[PDB]
């Protein structure tokens, strides 16, 4: 007599959740990240992960994906400006 | 092709060299500064700049590019060499066949045999049915050389003829022996610097090593391979993302560091998913090291459908036949000896001798030993009996001399299913010596440990990795590590600050290659981009905050909160779960309680513990339930798997739920509201989802 | 083709006396260096004997790669006779013969490793007893002999390639240099080395 | 409208297929150059006992035990072609 | 058998080669619900008309 | 859309996912175990 | 314009190639960590009565 077991594994990739109303890729900015409600106020956010135990110190590394970017400019010989922003999480 | 207006007439290099104008190699950091130049009417592209350095590197002594053994590889494993030991005692073979023994030891040809290397080992009869020898030699070992098994067995040669006695001066005293009681045997004895570099004893009949009868059937193994080598886009050698150590890209003008980052950022990370973006990952290029690490698929996922073993294989004697007998012809009912034919024939009745061995079942049941026993966790392995073995777990000793019972996977485990062993799917997979990335790269520094090394290495930041700079002159700085279990990898992932591995950088130089462009045309694409209106701009590829939270052990919830902020333009989240172990501090010039070596999932993409998620809930304003609407089959949170207690809610015949499939789906390809199939394979990367989605079964009994 | 590793270096000269290309382009400015010797390791690249000049050549000719990083070329571009798909860096160590005092210089004749179980200098009968083995030294482990490092490259079923072209790219199939006046107006002798 | 050389589980989508090289066989033969043996676990295989004698007159050498172990010519051995059995 | 060349046996042209051990496609299929007899199993179907 | 089916298979006793044995695959072929019989 | 590795016995078209393994040796050596054995056919060998 036997027991079925299934399982899945699923090596070097991230689980993924985008911010979009229906989950799917339709621009770099998406359409939830340029929603008033998330514009003109600020939130507080939870997260509640559960996982499967190990008998060893771990880490949830979580990636809040968001616009890392620079502007540069060299106005004369010699000279370079730049303009970091991040956001949201700006530094 | 164009004429005019394209490429320069005039003199100029293609390639410039600049040497640093300050460097400050300190305990574990080393500092190079440049004066990068761009001269009047020539415009420089960052991606064309590279730091070219030369130093050299010590692996250490568990540095082992190779399974098996170098020496007398093909013995029996518990064979012993031609030895003596006091109880005096021998045990030895004499292959050469002489004409006559004397005072004056072995007669080869009145020539007697060179002592010094005479009787050479490697040579004895030529036939296999050979007339038993009325004198014979051979060379055998002193009772004052430690008993090792023939197998990894070396002794450095001590005279140009292969003799390994050792000088004082070659010391060989000849033995003779017999059953006139005139010698039979000659055995040129002597002591050898006796030698196991690439093996360890698998069986040692008691405590101490003094040479005795019982240590003849001593057992000698294969040492476990280790392949270090620089890790994979020569991750680690520079400061990323550490504000203690920042890069300087600053206009001798401007004064300002144009460069600015983050212990929040992840750039090798960005970096490594950008080149998979763009290209195909499974080629190699060694410029860069670029030699992506991975794993047998067969090792990872163990597919058994047994072996095709339906013939039986056997050995033979050399003759053909083996056990005769001797007979005399007779001819005829009254039969006579027949004259006509020798007295004494050789002849065999029914079939031959023969042994039997099943190789199929042998070789499958090697594999799953060296791949993957080997690998098993340190829980199920037991310390050797009679020898020594170190106290530090991260050490290559401890490693190395912890024995596994080939029982716990052998050939017959989970005979006819395509599954992972469950002790195996939490174990690092890229830690192991079938890790092409991670060979190559070693080989290609070399087979030995002493490697006096020359690498180029690429500026991976976003801000300036792919920069137009113009003309003008600029201070490039840039902090180098010094940290072995940083610039370094190895296959087993032991400790490489303890078990010896160094480098030290001799020198550093900067190489930038300008396009000789033509100087009214340089000029002319020089004043448009000194306009603000056509500054140039990057994002950083993987674009995201990192965060790090700790998952004390055997703790199952992990709540996290975010204070109160602004979130336009945000994105979405990414996730996966990291060991401690396995994760440096990079919040710090150096980590004093990093002691692991293996591949960093965190910095090089290695992720391998995805499958441990069970669902994740999230909130707005402790709350809000994102995204609600009741849009998910189980509308408070996402279940990434459910139990047994849930199958219905399941797809792809494993346990991953319904809604987590459809939401992985449309998060990578956008497929899902029509259809579920395939994606593209342009579009199903090295690190995305469909690609790498393993879903198994198996029947145990119940 | 498989002897393209067997190339030192090029020099090419016009009338006996204007080097090409010249114009200080090159590391090396008055000839094509492939490889180096040990003696100048400096200017090598991708971990072994090639020159940086060499493979920024090369890549440029083949791919149009060179001035704007150094990166893997398409596929579709990188065919079975291109350059990148045949380059193969080595490198390996073999004991240091004048720093490793122990050293001795044994033939095949004298050498024995897996003796009693293998032929005697052929596919032969095995023969012999079994004996400590005498080679080869070990290049690791705590007893590794100190060492010498070797690097080289192999490019087979290609040809090295040098574009008459002013930035060595392909910009046309008749090129820039192809139409300069200079080579039209008038005749001139070729010499190579 | 795509590559059939992909599974996916979730439709049994796993193309029936053959090995290529037992539809056509390709017989290049084995490379067998080289005799495989198996040996006596202690390496030698059938010894004698020998004693130890000193010398034109040779007498018993009492340092050495009466009966030791020594084995003449190659050792004991067997032979097994592993390249044909294997195809 | 038939030494040096590449040839199929005559005797195994007419003969279903995909019914063969060798099969990938079915194995891993076979493989998918386990590699016990007794399989409780849960399959999604598609459409085909 | 799709139909999900939950149900239960036996493969029968015809099912062998391998080749080759589970049991003393490394035996000789023709090796007994240590046994008795009358005579 | 094509790819070389396919073959066409129309033109005798099948490109000259080598193991790449052969021309460079990669030698890592061999995964030898068990012993292996061959075995008396009635599974014992040397008996006595």
């Amino acid at each position: 007599d036997s027991i079925t077991q299934k399982k899945f594994l699923c090596d070097r990739t991230l689980w993924r959740i985008p911010f979009s109303s229906n989950f799917m890729s339709m621009g770099a900015l998406t359409d939830l990240g340029q929603n008033l409600l998330y514009a003109n106020s600020a939130h507080a956010l939870d997260m509640t992960f559960e996982v499967d135990p190990m008998d060893e110190p771990t880490l949830l590394y979580v990636l809040f994906e968001v616009f890392d970017v620079v502007r540069v400019h060299q106005p004369h010989r010699g000279v370079i400006e730049t303009v970091y922003l991040r956001t949201p999480f700006s530094a | 092709a164009p004429t005019h207006d394209v490429t320069t007439d005039r003199s100029q290099r293609l390639t410039l060299r600049f040497i640093p104008v300050d460097r400050e190699d300190t305990a574990y950091s080393y500092k190079a500064r440049f004066t990068l130049a761009v001269g009047d009417n020539r415009v420089l592209d960052m991606a064309s700049t590279y730091f070219d350095i030369r130093g050299v590197l010590d692996r250490g002594p568990t540095f082992k590019p190779y399974s098996g053994t170098a020496y007398n590889a093909l013995a029996p494993k518990g064979a012993p060499n031609s030895c003596e030991w006091e109880q005096t005692h021998v045990y030895a073979q004499a292959p050469l066949s002489g004409e006559t023994i004397t005072k004056s030891g072995l007669q080869i040809g009145p020539v007697y045999a060179d002592p010094s290397y005479q009787p050479e080992p490697q040579i004895g009869e030529s036939q296999w049915n050979e007339a038993d020898a009325n004198a014979a030699g051979g060379r055998v070992l002193k009772k004052t050389t430690p008993m090792k098994p023939c197998y990894g067995s070396y002794a450095r040669p001590t005279n140009p003829f292969g003799g390994q006695s050792v000088l004082v001066l070659p010391k060989v005293d000849l033995q003779f022996f017999s059953n006139a009681t005139k010698p039979k045997v000659v055995l040129y004895s002597e002591d050898v610097n006796m030698e196991t570099p690439d093996t360890h004893l698998s069986y040692k009949p008691g405590k101490g090593d003094e040479n005795s009868k019982a240590m003849l059937g001593q057992q000698s193994m294969p040492n476990r391979p280790n392949y270090i080598a620089f890790r994979d886009n020569f991750i680690g050698l520079m400061y990323y993302n550490s504000t203690g150590n920042m890069g300087v890209l600053a206009g001798q003008a401007s004064q300002l560091n144009a460069v600015v980052d983050l212990q929040d950022r992840n750039t090798e990370l960005s970096y490594q998913l950008l080149l998979d973006s763009i290209g195909d990952r499974t080629r190699y290029f060694s410029m860069w090291n670029q030699a992506v690490d991975s794993y047998d698929p067969d090792v990872r996922i163990i597919e058994n459908h047994g072996t095709e073993d339906e013939l039986p294989n056997y050995c033979f004697p050399l003759g053909g036949i083996g056990v005769t007998d001797t007979y005399q012809a007779i001819k005829a009912t009254t039969w006579t000896k027949d004259e006509t034919f020798a007295t004494r024939n050789e002849i065999g009745v029914g079939n031959n001798f023969a042994m039997e061995i099943n190789l199929n079942a042998n070789l499958w049941r090697n594999f799953l030993y060296s791949n993957i026993a080997l690998y098993l966790p340190d829980k199920l392995k037991y310390n050797p009996t009679n020898v020594e073995i170190s106290d530090n777990p991260n050490t290559y000793d401890y490693m190395n001399k912890r024995v596994v019972a080939p029982g716990l996977v052998d050939c017959y485990i989970n005979l006819g299913a395509r599954w992972s062993l469950d002790y195996m799917d939490n174990v690092n997979p890229f830690n192991h010596h079938r890790n092409a990335g991670l060979r190559y790269r070693s080989m290609l520094l070399g087979n030995g440990r002493y490697v006096p090394f020359h690498i180029q290495v690429p500026q991976k930041f976003f801000a300036i990795k792919n920069l137009l700079l113009l003309p003008g002159s600029y201070t490039y700085e840039w902090n180098f590590r010094k940290d072995v279990n940083m610039v370094l990898q190895s296959s087993l992932g032991n400790d490489l600050r303890v078990d010896g591995a160094s480098i030290k950088f001799d020198s550093i130089c900067l190489y930038a290659t300008f396009f000789p462009m033509a100087h009214n045309t340089a000029s002319t694409l020089e004043a448009m981009l000194r306009n603000d209106t056509n500054d140039q701009s990057f994002n950083d590829y993987l674009s995201a905050a990192n965060m790090l939270y700790p998952i004390p052990a055997n703790a199952t919830n992990v709540p996290i909160s975010i204070p109160s902020r602004n979130w336009a333009a945000f994105r979405g989240w990414a996730f996966t779960r990291l060991k401690t172990k396995e994760t440096p501090s990079l919040g710090s010039g150096y980590d004093p309680y990093y002691t692991y070596s293996g591949s960093i999932p965190y910095l090089d993409g290695t992720f391998y513990l995805n499958h441990t998620f069970k669902k994740v809930a999230i909130t707005f304003d402790s709350s809000v339930s994102w995204p609600g609407n009741d849009r998910l089959l189980t509308p408070n949170e996402f279940e990434i798997k459910r139990s047994v207690d849930g199958e219905g809610y399941n797809v792809a015949q494993c346990n991953m739920t319904k809604d987590w499939f459809l939401v992985q789906m449309l998060a990578n390809y956008n497929i899902g509201y029509q259809g579920f199939y395939i994606p593209e394979s342009y579009k199903d990367r090295m690190y995305s989802f469909f690609r790498n989605f393993q879903p198994m079964s198996r029947q145990v009994v119940d | 083709f498989y002897l393209n590793h067997t190339f030192k270096k090029v020099a090419i000269t016009f009338d006996s006396s204007v080097s090409w290309p010249g114009n200080d382009r090159l590391l090396t400015p008055n000839e094509f260096e492939i490889k180096r010797s040990v003696d100048g390791e400096g200017y090598n690249v991708a971990q072994c004997n090639m020159t940086k000049d060499w493979f920024l050549v090369q890549m440029l000719a083949n791919y149009n790669i060179g001035y704007q990083g150094f990166y893997i070329p398409e596929s579709y571009k990188d065919r079975m006779y291109s350059f990148f798909r045949n380059f193969q860096p080595m490198s390996r160590q073999v004991v240091d013969d004048t720093k490793y005092k122990e050293y001795q210089q044994v033939g095949i004749l004298h050498q024995h490793n897996n003796s009693g179980f293998v032929g005697y200098l052929a596919p032969t009968m095995r023969e012999g007893q079994a004996y400590p083995a005498n080679v080869p030294y070990p290049l690791i482990g705590k007893t590794a002999v100190d060492s010498i490092t070797q690097k080289k490259f192999l490019c087979d079923r290609t040809l090295w390639r040098i574009p008459f072209s002013s930035n060595f790219m392909s910009m046309g199939a008749l090129t820039d240099l192809g139409q300069n006046l200079l080579y039209a107006n008038s005749a001139h002798a070729l010499d190579m080395t």
